[PDB]
């Protein structure tokens, strides 16, 4: 068990942003560093980004100038920067880390962080 | 009601000559019939060419009543003016459909242009008809198709060399020129603006105005025409001799459409009704065969292209590896046999893979473009894909448990084997020009049915990929004499009077039989490769057979 720690969420305005950043401690393996998902009302988790291995990365194509991923593995975080935070999307924001350890893949998930939009 | 006024026309015509203005309309009306060379090709084999890497036929059922429209309004309101109008819709609805965005409102403009398209052809046959003498109403009525030609193959050179690429039935957007798919269009439909440009400078068949009464605008005409005629030479400027030869629109169009209707009548009854159903016949069997094996040829090549890859395909019994981690790409078909405990693949790019009888274990898929490959029995235990390629639609029924998938992702041939079949058809005309007038129309359409016939059987001899195309080039060269025969007939038999209505239903027949055509020898495509031999060689012979059975040229 990787402990996760999941933050950022609350009220930003379209135009503003927020820095929503993924940490983790314990049991770390050169991991596959936590990338982000979107929870809505319907039970789905929509992917939004990842930069978690390599300096590579990829992004959904729904999320096109709106959501973008920094990684630091040396502190083993990964930070979304949200940005064009149109009113209407909305979402639990959640981080989802990939153990590559000796025993095999296992994955470790968050709670979760609310973002909603001021105006 | 004797019909002197005939006599008296050819007399003119023939008075007059073959001058420079009957080369200037030949070019004029060639670019109409490019236009409708180019939308038969975008209609037939790069519409249906949008696929997912066949509702695209409902054009063909537009462009059967425009033809019929057209057709039927023309020898009202005239020759000329029906052309411009149906150039004019199919031109604006082509710069619309290389607009759209989405198929289906793609499919109702390409529909609304394949109307005016249709019309085309029936004026342009009609209208330089009525221009030529009686001698040469084959020679160079004949070299008068070798625009279609032009414009097959026009059409196929800017897709092999444009959009060598498919699958945009689905892909699409709000940008423009993008996807190489909406400058296409355009470049297909130039051909038409040019042939609207030109038809400005030419005037009306003077035959249209003598039927109608205005016999001093006929005059004009023709003395245009000798006019221009004499001047090329320059020395001889021969004179001619003159001779004499609010509810109000509802009313007004019920009235247009019963003249329509009754042109329609006269064409069937103690005289016509035997040439026009002997012409229907020889017209659905010539299209219904044509259509079909232009279509089903370009098929049968990639049909066995694609046994060609199957048979080349090999594997060999997989076994266990300790993080496999192959990054290298794969063309091999199957890797039946798998344990791979411990995988560790990244970043490989599988076409054409299968993987039977394997098993995965604390594997993990970092990056793979999977494409045409899917996992059958595959025992997935613990496994971890992150960014794949990989759904329902690319996995086969098989055992997983605990496996996760945080990540996911989202014609260069065709047009070269119908390119070439089109630029073999030349020959075909460069003999049909220069013998029609000289061996006979009747006599040539037998002999062009026959030899289509007999090549029919041969179709299915050359199994191999290069006999399939020399035998397409074949059977091209030989119908496209019958093609000739039986328009200078046409135009020949019906006077001015119904001329264009009878071709314009018959074309609506031609378009019909190409519609069944195609449905059909599409649906059995590399069936015993004698479905597409028997049908088309009946169809024929029933051409040939009704083709020995038409009035003289003089009818
Ligand atoms: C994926 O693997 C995990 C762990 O290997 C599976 O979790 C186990 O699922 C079983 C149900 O199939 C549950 O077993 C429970 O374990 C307790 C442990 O005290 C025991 O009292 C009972 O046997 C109980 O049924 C439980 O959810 C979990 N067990 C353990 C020890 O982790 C998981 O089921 C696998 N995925 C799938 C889809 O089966
Ligand atoms: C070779 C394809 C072909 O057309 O076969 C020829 C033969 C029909 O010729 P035919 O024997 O009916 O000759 C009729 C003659 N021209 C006349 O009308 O006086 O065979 C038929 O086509 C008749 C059977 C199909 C109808
Ligand atoms: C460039 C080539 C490969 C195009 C192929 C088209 C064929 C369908 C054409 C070419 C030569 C044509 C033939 C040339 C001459 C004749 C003889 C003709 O009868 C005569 O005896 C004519 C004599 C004359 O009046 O000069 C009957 C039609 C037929 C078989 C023609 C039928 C149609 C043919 C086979
Ligand atoms: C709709 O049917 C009434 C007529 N249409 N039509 C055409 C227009 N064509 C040509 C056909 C192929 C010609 C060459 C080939 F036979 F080898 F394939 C396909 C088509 O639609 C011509 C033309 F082009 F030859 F001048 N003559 C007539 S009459
Ligand atoms: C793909 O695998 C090849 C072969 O294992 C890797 O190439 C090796 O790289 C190492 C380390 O520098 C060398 O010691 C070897 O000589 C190389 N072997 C071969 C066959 O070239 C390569 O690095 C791998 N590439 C990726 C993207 O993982
Ligand atoms: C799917 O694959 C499994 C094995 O990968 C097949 O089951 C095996 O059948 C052989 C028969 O000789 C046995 O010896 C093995 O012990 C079986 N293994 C397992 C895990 O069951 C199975 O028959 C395959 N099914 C299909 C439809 O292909």
């Amino acid at each position: 068990q990787v402990q996760l720690v999941e933050s950022g969420g609350g009220l930003v305005q379209p135009g503003g942003s927020l820095r929503l950043s993924c940490a983790a401690s314990g049991s770390i393996f050169n991991m596959r560093v936590m990338g982000w998902y979107r929870q809505a009302p319907g039970e789905q988790r929509e992917s939004v980004a990842s930069m978690a291995s390599g300096d590579k990365t990829t992004y959904a194509d729904s999320v096109k100038g709106r959501f973008t991923i920094s990684r630091d593995n040396a502190k083993n975080t990964v930070a979304l920067q949200m940005n064009s935070l149109k009113p209407e999307d909305t979402a639990v924001y959640y981080c989802h880390a990939v153990d590559l350890t000796r025993n095999g893949p296992r994955v470790y998930w968050g709670q979760g962080t609310q973002v909603t939009v001021s105006s | 009601e004797r019909e002197e006024l005939a006599q008296q026309y050819e007399a003119i015509l023939r008075e007059c000559g073959h001058g420079r203005f009957q080369w200037t309309l030949y070019f004029v009306l060639g670019l109409a019939l490019m236009a409708d060379g180019v939308e038969v090709f975008v209609v037939g084999f790069v519409l249906p060419s949008a696929e997912k890497d066949m509702l695209g036929l409902i054009v063909y059922l537009g462009m059967m009543v425009g033809a019929f429209l057209w057709g039927g309004l023309a020898d009202r309101l005239g020759r000329r003016q029906c052309l411009l109008i149906s150039l004019s819709v199919n031109s604006v609805f082509a710069f619309f459909s290389s607009f759209v965005q989405g198929y289906g409102t793609f499919l109702f403009c390409r529909l609304l242009s394949g109307v005016g398209i249709g019309g085309s052809i029936p004026i342009v046959f009609s209208y330089f008809s009525e221009f030529l003498a009686q001698e040469k109403r084959g020679e160079h009525l004949s070299w008068l198709c070798m625009f279609w030609m032009i414009g097959g193959v026009y059409a196929a050179a800017m897709a092999w060399a444009i959009i060598p690429h498919y699958g945009w039935s689905f892909q699409m957007g709000s940008a423009y020129q993008f996807h190489s798919w909406r400058v296409f269009v355009l470049v297909c439909a130039f051909p038409s603006v040019f042939a609207i440009g030109a038809l400005t400078t030419q005037p009306e068949s003077p035959r249209f105005f003598l039927e109608n009464g205005k016999h001093d605008e006929a005059w004009m005409v023709l003395k245009q025409v000798h006019d221009t005629n004499m001047r090329a030479k320059g020395h001889p400027e021969r004179v001619f001799s003159v001779t004499h030869i609010y509810q109000r629109w509802g009313v007004r169009a019920l009235s247009l459409g019963g003249q329509v209707w009754g042109n329609f009548l006269s064409c069937f009854g103690p005289e016509y009704r035997r040439i026009t159903l002997m012409m229907m016949g020889v017209w659905f069997t010539m299209s219904f065969s044509y259509y079909g094996l232009t279509v089903w040829f370009p098929d049968m090549i990639r049909h066995l292209q694609a046994v060609d890859y199957a048979s080349r395909t090999k594997v060999f019994p997989g076994e266990r590896v300790e993080h496999v981690t192959f990054n290298f790409t794969l063309e091999n078909q199957i890797h039946r046999g798998g344990q791979y405990f411990n995988d560790k693949f990244i970043g490989l790019r599988l076409k054409s893979v299968s993987f039977e009888d394997s098993l995965f274990e604390e594997c993990y898929f970092e990056d793979v473009t999977s494409s045409n490959t899917f996992f059958r029995n595959c025992t997935f235990i613990n496994t971890v894909f992150y960014n794949t390629d990989l759904f329902e639609y690319k996995f086969v029924n098989s055992r997983l448990i605990n496996s996760t998938f945080l990540h996911n992702k989202e014609a260069y041939m065709v047009y070269f084997v119908s390119f070439l079949g089109t630029l073999a058809v030349l020959p075909g005309n460069i003999v049909s020009a220069l013998l029609m007038d000289k061996i006979g129309r009747l006599r040539m359409l037998a002999g062009s049915s026959v030899m289509s016939c007999v090549s029919c059987f041969f179709l299915s001899f050359g199994n191999s990929e290069s006999a399939m195309i020399a035998l397409l080039c074949l059977f091209g060269g030989v119908s496209i004499a019958s093609w000739n025969a039986l328009d200078v007939l046409t135009v020949e038999l019906y006077p001015s009077d119904k001329r264009t209505t009878a071709f314009g239903f018959l074309n609506a027949l031609c378009k019909l039989a190409a519609v069944l055509g195609i449905s059909i020898f599409t649906s059995f495509v590399g069936i015993t490769k004698a479905a597409p031999i028997l049908f088309a060689s009946a169809a024929l012979a029933l051409g040939s057979s009704l083709a020995l059975k038409l009035p003289e040229t003089r009818g």
